[PDB]
């Protein structure tokens, strides 16, 4: 097994630095939170310089970042977006709305977070996230898909 | 250090030693920073504690 | 099954100003502990209407 | 069409009641052929839930209010009908010792 | 064009039997009507050349459970020629049929919807008197003081079937409602 | 087995129990559906994986804020596995694959392992209850190659711990079955369905919820359930032939089958295919010709008529006819 | 004594006295004001079964019933003795009358000081003169009462 | 002995089946004062554990002992009442006594000597509730000789 | 005349915007949108909490005019409670206003433009918008949701460094709106995009209820902090651009102008900036100073009364209506005396622009209504509350 080691290594090594170095999350936008996050990717914080362009369909998007408040009537949109998505699908939880209740958190027509519905990875806090934050949760979840040995674990089991 | 809970930490600070009867306490020495002033009357013997700070207050003379 | 009645003036207190306010009072004896940071759980949803 | 003013006596509501059941029991194909439900449940028996909901609440006298039942169900139709009430939920409304005993080994407060 | 003349003149110009009672002061001009000359009243205010108002801005509603009529729809109107505004309001019940203002001001038939969604008080002679606001398969009127903060149902996801199913509500946290109100005023 | 339900409040997903079970192997197809009906209770559950960290990432919209808390844990090391169990009080086993590995043989794929966690709950001395889980049918004298090692795990595993209930579902259906879905995805590839057994190979399809069920159903009850085995079985008994018009009337096809005898099928299944022997690890995975299921599907898959039945607790099958086959609709 | 229990959530905070001028008379007892802690403390939370070999172990609400349902026959209608509690409201001692007597017997007693008590004219064992009352006194003769404990 | 309550108190430790009960706070039963009036109370808090109302308790065992009762919920129970004492479900209701010592079982008997003894020995410490809190405990230690 | 689902679900057509509409296959016949999506439920949460904890909701509604939004809020709470409030105050609230409407209509600019195609300008305007966002930082806590304005002044005061920064920004941003005009007015494609598409007459606008851009885009000179003003407004000198044409052009041309005359007023605000306290005095309706209610007893009083329980507004009911960017902007409290409001209706402006889609997209082509939704600058924050 150590023999072929390295290879299965290398292998994995390449793959996650080709999935850390190009993600394509999709603007999922919902509320007062949309407008910070296509705020960092304007020309100030520069969002693209890390690989980070976005996409209009979840077709080809690998990744969703869920800005803004969640009703109940755009749950299952929210639900039917993220199954369409390719096999990866990591999903952001923007805003202190969608990444559990929020502000609001108590009323009749809200979900409370978008973790009952399109399982999260990476939490950002802030009502709204400063531009900065949003960037570092998006540097949290390229550090996570570091970890995936995904050939490793194929070829032991 | 963190080892020490805060109620077993501010039992070791000595007491304050104050000649008048009465003394006031403002928490930080910028008055603005600190709790609001308790006057206290330190006339016993046991210490006069502080119920913001925790300090404690020990009148040696007159 | 619910109770009406009116408030009475709380003993601590001299004032008379919370008085001759009539109310509804849903029995919502329901509610239990969560076990990981101990909130207050409830799964009835007039736990606080009539107040 | 737009909303009719309320009924002015009962016997003028019966009729609007049997107008409204007559719509729900006309557009019920549409149902059964836009939500694909075929093996699950079949179309006469959806006639007897329907009049079981219709005569639950036949002790009504007032006028206004029989009208206003009226109102909500044809909402409620159109809801159905439309492309707004999602599948599994029209399935989902429609379609021993002693109670006592059950009720006090469940739970305290039945 | 300003409170004092607009009182005078419509407490001259009006028929009587419309306006059941009025008031002037500072916050606004009031027309409490009685429910049914509503259409005549707002089609008087609209068309008449001394009362040139005719934008509505919106259409309130107060839910009082203490009083018979319970609930009262607000009438916000506008002149824009005159510069002044007037508020027109009735007093509507849970079971009884207002009568509707879009002919006059189309605008209207939108916050008609969204005034049977709150509270469900129906109106006559309206399009549409579909929920607007509420998810589709919503039950009960939330604005009313009945209807529980939290809610009734609750949303989740479940994976036996890959769908969103409502369910009973059941909170983690219960709304902690402090209760401020002190005697002396 | 009493004194461990400790009911809190209404019946809700942020709910209270006192059942800390753990399920092993629950990534799979049962375990996302009973780690939802063990969440619904508001029990919680612990979900040991070893694959991949975004395996078991689905089960967290089971329960609420700490209902489903997945480990890591390796099965080739022991003392590791003892941490995903040090805090439970129930253990639930479902572990064991269709497949064959090099890393992972057949006798060590669902023996054991099985056996490893049946002695380290026994040395645990907190572990109240068991659920171990084998196929219906598992015998000492079988064609079937895998059945025999589950059956030795299933006799080897009371053993250690009397007071264990084995549950034995057979051919359980559902949105993720590994005998259905295969079919309908080989018919729309090109389609004929290779009957193997040629018909006249009848079994009891179950339904997976129903099977989900009799677990928790297990864990609720209190009385008859530590050291019984369960068989859990469908309302009737299907064959290949009729299971195969039930899936094509709904596939909107026209029914055509290439309905061959044994030994071709056997011969092109498991000697064709059987290549786990020399370097690499990981090999593709049989879609219907399966070592262990041609020699499964020669004999008859009915209930014991003097063993435990599914109604014994009460649970009425669902009729596989309507209701629960209804994903097939995304293939016509 | 009417009282106006305070509570957060699942547990009684306090104890506060109510305005009532026939009974209590806005005051209220220290005994009655501070026996808030004894809710939460020590209490029975589920039934329990002694064990053949004297230990004594919890079960489910149908085993210690079925238990009880058990022994409710092992002995003679009489000599079912079933004695009420101080604190039992008057619902549980009417259906505790009720399944007794159904049993033929009637042993059925008020816990403490009932022994050879009859109460059946509805004065001889209750404060004929009312509480708010004895303010229009002008002489008591306390028989043995000590109305201070 | 089949002890059924919400405390202890030397008949846990004598005990053979312990039924929990619900307690004073928790429970919608009527009282009686001393001057004969009648008063309910309202369930402030939840249950504790797997604890059932004493009526509902009663109720099962007689159920399952097999012995039949016409009632079946806590409005019934009351309507059986009034057929034993109809001011029992009078709540504001200040009724006097419509009698007095004129008619009674006149029976001048055998006296007796020995004095007169209390009945309450601490005052702290009366019922299970007051006997198990903390408060009390320490209360009846230095408030009293 | 088949019908398909529109409903992007992406800010590049503002998010949450259903709009089913029929088609005959290429002209647009009836359009009608599906609010609802972002009814979070801010209308019925206000009855539950007191007048100060009820001041966030506003910042959320219309979330690009943020302070726009929560001056309403505030002066119908000083209506309602007869308080007056310095002139210090006043200037700045006026001065932060216009820094709302300036970045309002930053935004609808170049996210119309964006859905037209022009995507550079786009990028141009939210770097000088990061300018304005971080006066906010530096002001108030928060960048975009600040709590600033409250009812009796503003929250806090302004910083030393403050005016001078302003005056500097001031100073390039007219080149700026130069310099993101000339890419627009002057182009060919813009004016073929934009002529002639959802005219809408005065008569039209009136009826329906299109006070703001939309009325004054139709001929209708009628802006509410001119004709009913309401803070310091008499004494600034500014102009109400007018339209001729009810075509999304005169539209565009409308808030050019009003951008204009925003930094106009901003640079008089500046200048007339007069000193004094921030917050009101006359009624105990604003916190005592941190370092004075550590050594007063009432101080510290009033300080704990207004942070638990609130000031209590008489009971009384009224409409206030200020000039948001997007247009007509009004609060209607109902009190009930007690320091939580009884009901607070809040009318969206975006909520009638948005029900007018139905006639202004009335024989266009299909992408001739993306333009039509970016000219009347709809964020469903206020549409649905
Ligand atoms: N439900 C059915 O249709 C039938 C069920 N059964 C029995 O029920 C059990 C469960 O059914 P099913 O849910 O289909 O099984 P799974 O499909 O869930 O496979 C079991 C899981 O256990 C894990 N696993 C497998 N081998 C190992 C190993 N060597 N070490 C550690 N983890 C391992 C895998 O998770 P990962 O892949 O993430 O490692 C796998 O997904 C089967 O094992 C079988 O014995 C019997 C007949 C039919
Ligand atoms: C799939 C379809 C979707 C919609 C399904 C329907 C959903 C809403 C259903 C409506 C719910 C209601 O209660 S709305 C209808 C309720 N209204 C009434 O029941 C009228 C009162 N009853 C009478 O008038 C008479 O008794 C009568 C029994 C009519 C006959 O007796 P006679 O002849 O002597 O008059
Ligand atoms: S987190 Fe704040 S800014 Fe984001 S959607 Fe929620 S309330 Fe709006
Ligand atoms: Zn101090």
């Amino acid at each position: 097994s150590k023999a072929a080691e390295f290879v299965i290594s290398k292998v994995d090594d390449l793959m996650n630095w080709a999935r850390t170095g190009s993600i394509w999350p999709m603007t999922f936008g919902l509320a007062c939170c949309a407008v910070e996050m296509m705020h960092t990717g304007a020309a100030r914080y520069d969002l693209d310089r890390f690989g980070i362009i976005f996409r209009p369909s979840p077709r080809q998007s690998d990744c969703m970042i869920v800005a803004g408040t969640l009703t109940n009537k755009m749950a299952p949109a929210l639900r039917k977006v993220y199954d369409q998505m390719p096999e990866p699908r990591w999903v952001i939880s923007m805003g202190s709305c969608a990444n559990g209740g929020g502000y609001y958190h108590y009323s009749y027509s809200v979900v409370r977070g978008c973790d009952r519905i399109v399982p999260v990875d990476i939490y950002v806090p802030g009502c709204p996230p400063t531009a900065e934050a949003l960037l570092y949760g998006l540097l949290q979840l390229q550090k996570k898909i570091n970890r995936r040995k995904d050939f490793l674990h194929w070829w032991n089991k | 250090r963190s080892k020490k809970s805060p109620m077993e930490l501010i039992s070791e600070v000595p007491p304050i030693k104050v000649d008048g009867r009465i003394v006031a306490c403002e928490g930080d020495t910028n008055p603005a920073l600190g709790h609001p002033i308790e006057f206290i009357c330190l006339d016993l013997n046991e210490p006069a504690i502080c119920k913001y700070c925790g300090l404690r207050y020990v009148q040696d003379h007159h | 099954k619910v109770i009406i009645y009116s408030p009475a003036r709380t003993a601590t207190q001299s004032g008379s100003g919370k008085l001759g306010k009539w109310k509804i009072n849903f029995v919502s004896t329901l509610k239990w502990e969560n076990p990981l940071m101990g909130w207050t759980s409830t799964g009835d949803p007039y736990a606080n209407v009539g107040d | 069409i737009g909303v009719p003013p309320n009924s002015a006596n009962l016997t003028e509501a019966r009729r609007r009641v049997f107008d409204f059941f007559r719509a729900a029991c006309r557009s019920i194909p549409t149902i059964m052929d836009i939500y694909n439900l075929q093996d699950v449940v079949a179309p006469s028996q959806l006639r007897y839930a329907i009049s079981a909901q219709i005569r639950n609440n036949a002790h009504i006298t007032d006028p206004k209010v029989i009208d206003l039942l009226i109102f909500k169900g044809m909402e409620e139709l159109t809801d159905i009908v439309d492309h707004a009430k999602q599948r599994h939920h029209i399935i989902g409304q429609y379609v021993g010792k002693t109670d006592f005993l059950k009720n006090f080994y469940t739970s305290n407060y039945f | 064009m300003d409170n004092q003349f607009i009182f005078k003149y419509s407490w001259e110009t009006l028929p009587k039997k419309w306006v059941k009672k009025m008031e002037r002061s500072e916050h606004g001009n009031r027309f409490d009507t009685n429910t049914d000359y509503l259409f005549q009243l707002l089609c008087f205010l609209k068309l008449h050349t001394y009362t040139r108002v005719q934008v509505l801005i919106d259409i309130c509603g107060v839910d009082y459970p203490s009083r018979k009529r319970r609930f009262e729809v607000v009438y916000n109107l506008l002149s824009t020629r005159y510069n002044s505004r007037i508020r027109v309001q009735t007093s509507a019940d849970e079971v009884t049929r207002i009568s509707s203002v879009v002919s006059l001001f189309p605008s209207a038939g939108w916050w008609e919807r969204e005034v049977w969604d709150m509270f469900g008080v129906s109106f006559i002679n309206h399009p549409d008197l579909r929920r607007i606001l509420t998810d589709y398969g919503f039950e009960g009127h939330p604005l009313r003081k009945d209807f529980p903060l939290s809610g009734y149902v609750q949303v989740r996801y479940d994976d036996p079937e890959k769908r969103v199913v409502s369910e009973p509500i059941e909170m983690t946290q219960e709304f902690r409602y402090f209760d401020f109100a002190s005697p002396w005023e | 087995g009493v004194g461990h339900l400790a009911r809190k409040g209404t019946g809700g997903r942020s709910s209270v129990s006192g059942i800390v079970a753990t399920v092993f192997g629950a990534t799979g197809f049962l375990g996302r559906y009973l780690v939802q009906q063990l969440a619904k209770m508001g029990s919680q559950v612990l979900v040991p994986f070893r694959g991949s960290e975004d395996s078991p990432r689905h089960l967290k919209l089971m329960g609420d804020l700490g209902q489903v808390v997945p480990m890591k844990f390796d099965p080739r090391d022991e003392d590791s596995i003892k941490a995903v169990m040090a805090k439970a009080n129930v253990v639930i086993n479902l572990i064991g694959r269709e497949y064959e590995t090099r890393n992972f043989s057949f006798e060590d794929a669902n023996h054991h392992i099985a056996e490893k966690l049946a002695l380290v709950a026994k040395e645990h001395g907190g572990i109240m209850r068991y659920i171990q889980v084998s196929c219906l049918g598992a015998s000492v004298s079988s064609p079937s190659r895998m059945l025999r090692a589950k059956a030795a795990a299933e006799e080897a595993v009371l053993n250690a711990l009397p007071e264990a209930t084995i549950m034995r579902p057979a051919t359980m259906i559902g949105t993720e079955d590994r005998i259905l879905n295969p079919w309908s995805m080989f018919v729309k590839k090109y389609g004929f369905l290779p009957l193997i057994g040629g018909g006249t190979t009848k079994f009891q399809p179950v339904y997976v919820v129903d099977v989900a069920a009799a677990i928790v159903a297990a864990l609720k009850d209190d009385g008859s359930s530590m050291g019984k085995t369960y068989e859990l079985g469908g309302p009737d008994v299907f064959t290949t032939h009729e299971l195969a018009e039930i899936m094509y009337d709904m596939i909107r096809e026209w029914p055509r089958y290439v309905k061959l005898p044994f030994p071709i099928a056997k011969a092109m299944a498991a000697p064709r295919d059987f290549m786990v022997n020399k370097v690499p690890f990981p090999l593709p995975s049989p879609q219907i010709f399966n070592l262990d299921q041609i020699n499964a599907l020669t004999t008859d898959t009915l209930v014991s008529d003097n063993a435990l039945k599914f109604q014994d607790l009460d649970l009425v099958p669902h009729k596989l006819k309507g209701y629960p086959v209804e994903f097939l609709i995304q293939y016509r | 004594s009417n009282i106006r229990v305070d509570s957060r959530g699942p547990e009684v905070m306090r104890i506060i006295p109510r305005l009532n001028e026939d009974i209590n008379e806005e005051w209220i007892s220290d005994k009655t004001r501070f026996c808030y802690d004894g809710l939460k403390r020590q209490r029975l939370s589920d039934p329990m079964i002694r064990d053949s070999d004297g230990r004594f172990k919890a079960v489910s609400w149908r085993d210690a019933l079925a238990v009880v349902g058990d022994i409710i026959h092992q002995v003679k209608p009489d000599e079912i003795v079933g004695v009420a509690g101080q604190l039992s409201d008057a619902e549980s001692m009417m259906v505790l009358k009720d399944f007794v007597n159904r049993m033929g017997s009637d042993n059925v007693w008020c816990e403490g000081t009932a022994a050879g008590v009859d109460a059946d004219l509805r004065y001889s064992y209750l404060m004929n003169t009312s509480i708010s009352g004895l303010e229009n006194a002008d002489l008591f003769l306390l028989i043995g009462t000590q109305p201070r404990v | 002995v089949v002890y059924q309550g919400h405390h202890g108190d030397k008949a846990v430790y004598r005990a053979n089946v312990i039924l929990p009960a619900s307690a004073f706070t928790e429970k919608e039963g009527t009282y009686e004062n001393t001057e004969g009036f009648t008063q309910q109370t309202v369930p402030a808090v939840p249950t504790v554990g797997d604890a059932r109302d004493d009526w509902k308790i009663v109720r099962a065992l007689s159920e399952v002992s097999g012995v039949k009762l016409p009632y079946n919920s806590i409005e019934g129970v009351r309507s059986r009442i009034k057929s034993v004492a109809p001011n029992l479900v009078h709540t504001d209701e200040r009724e006097p006594a419509a009698f007095g010592p004129s008619l009674k079982p006149e029976c001048k008997e055998a006296m007796s000597t020995t004095p007169f003894q209390t009945v309450v020995e601490n005052f702290y410490m009366t019922n299970s509730i007051t006997r198990a809190s903390k408060i009390m405990a320490q209360c009846s230690a230095v408030l009293l000789k | 005349n088949f019908t398909l689902n529109f409903g992007p679900q992406h800010p590049a057509a503002h998010g949450v915007l259903r709009l089913v509409l029929e088609m005959n296959g290429e002209v647009v016949e009836r359009a009608e949108p599906h609010i609802g999506l972002l009814h979070r439920g801010t209308e019925k949460l206000i009855e539950y909490k007191t007048y100060l904890q009820a001041l966030p909701y506003f910042d959320r509604l219309d979330y690009v005019s943020m302070m726009a939004q929560e001056h309403a809020y505030s002066l119908a709470v000083e209506k309602l409670l007869n308080c007056e409030v310095p002139l210090r105050a006043q200037y700045i609230r006026v001065l932060f206003c216009e820094i709302t409407r300036i970045l309002n209509h930053l935004l609808a600019l170049t996210t119309h433009a964006m859905d037209v195609g022009a995507l550079t300008p786009f990028l141009w305007a939210f770097e000088e918008r990061e300018k304005l966002l971080e006066f906010y930082e530096r002001v108030s806590g928060a960048r975009m949701h600040a709590s600033f304005i409250r009812p009796g002044g503003v929250a806090q005061d302004l910083p030393l460094g403050l005016c001078r920064d302003i005056d500097s920004f001031t100073q390039q941003f007219a080149s700026r709106i130069d310099e993101l005009e000339e890419m627009l007015t002057g182009n060919r494609i813009w004016k073929q995009r934009l002529v002639d598409i959802g005219t809408v007459t005065a008569q039209q606008a009136k009826d329906w209820g299109f006070s703001g851009v939309m009325l004054r885009g139709s001929g209708v000179c009628w802006d509410l902090r001119r004709a009913a003003p309401y803070d310091v407004y008499d004494q600034l000198d500014f102009d109400v651009p007018v339209g001729t044409r009810g075509d999304c052009y005169d539209r565009y041309c409308i808030r050019i102008e009003e951008m204009r005359q925003s930094l106009r007023i901003i640079v008089q605000c500046l200048n007339q900036m007069p000193s004094g306290m921030i917050k009101a005095d006359d009624r105990k309706l604003c916190p005592p100073s941190r370092c004075r209610m550590k050594l007063s007893m009432e101080s510290l009083i009033h300080h704990f009364e207004l942070y638990t329980e609130g000031f209590s507004v008489p009971a009384s009911s009224t409409y206030t209506a200020v000039e948001a960017p997007k247009g007509e902007f009004g609060v209607f409290l109902v009190s009930n005396g007690s320091n939580r409001p009884y009901r607070c209706k809040i009318r969206a402006p975006g909520f009638a622009h948005s029900q007018g889609l139905d006639f202004m997209s009335k024989h266009h082509m299909l992408a001739d209504v993306v333009t039509i939704i970016g000219t009347q600058d709809i964020v469903f924050g206020e549409v649905d509350r």
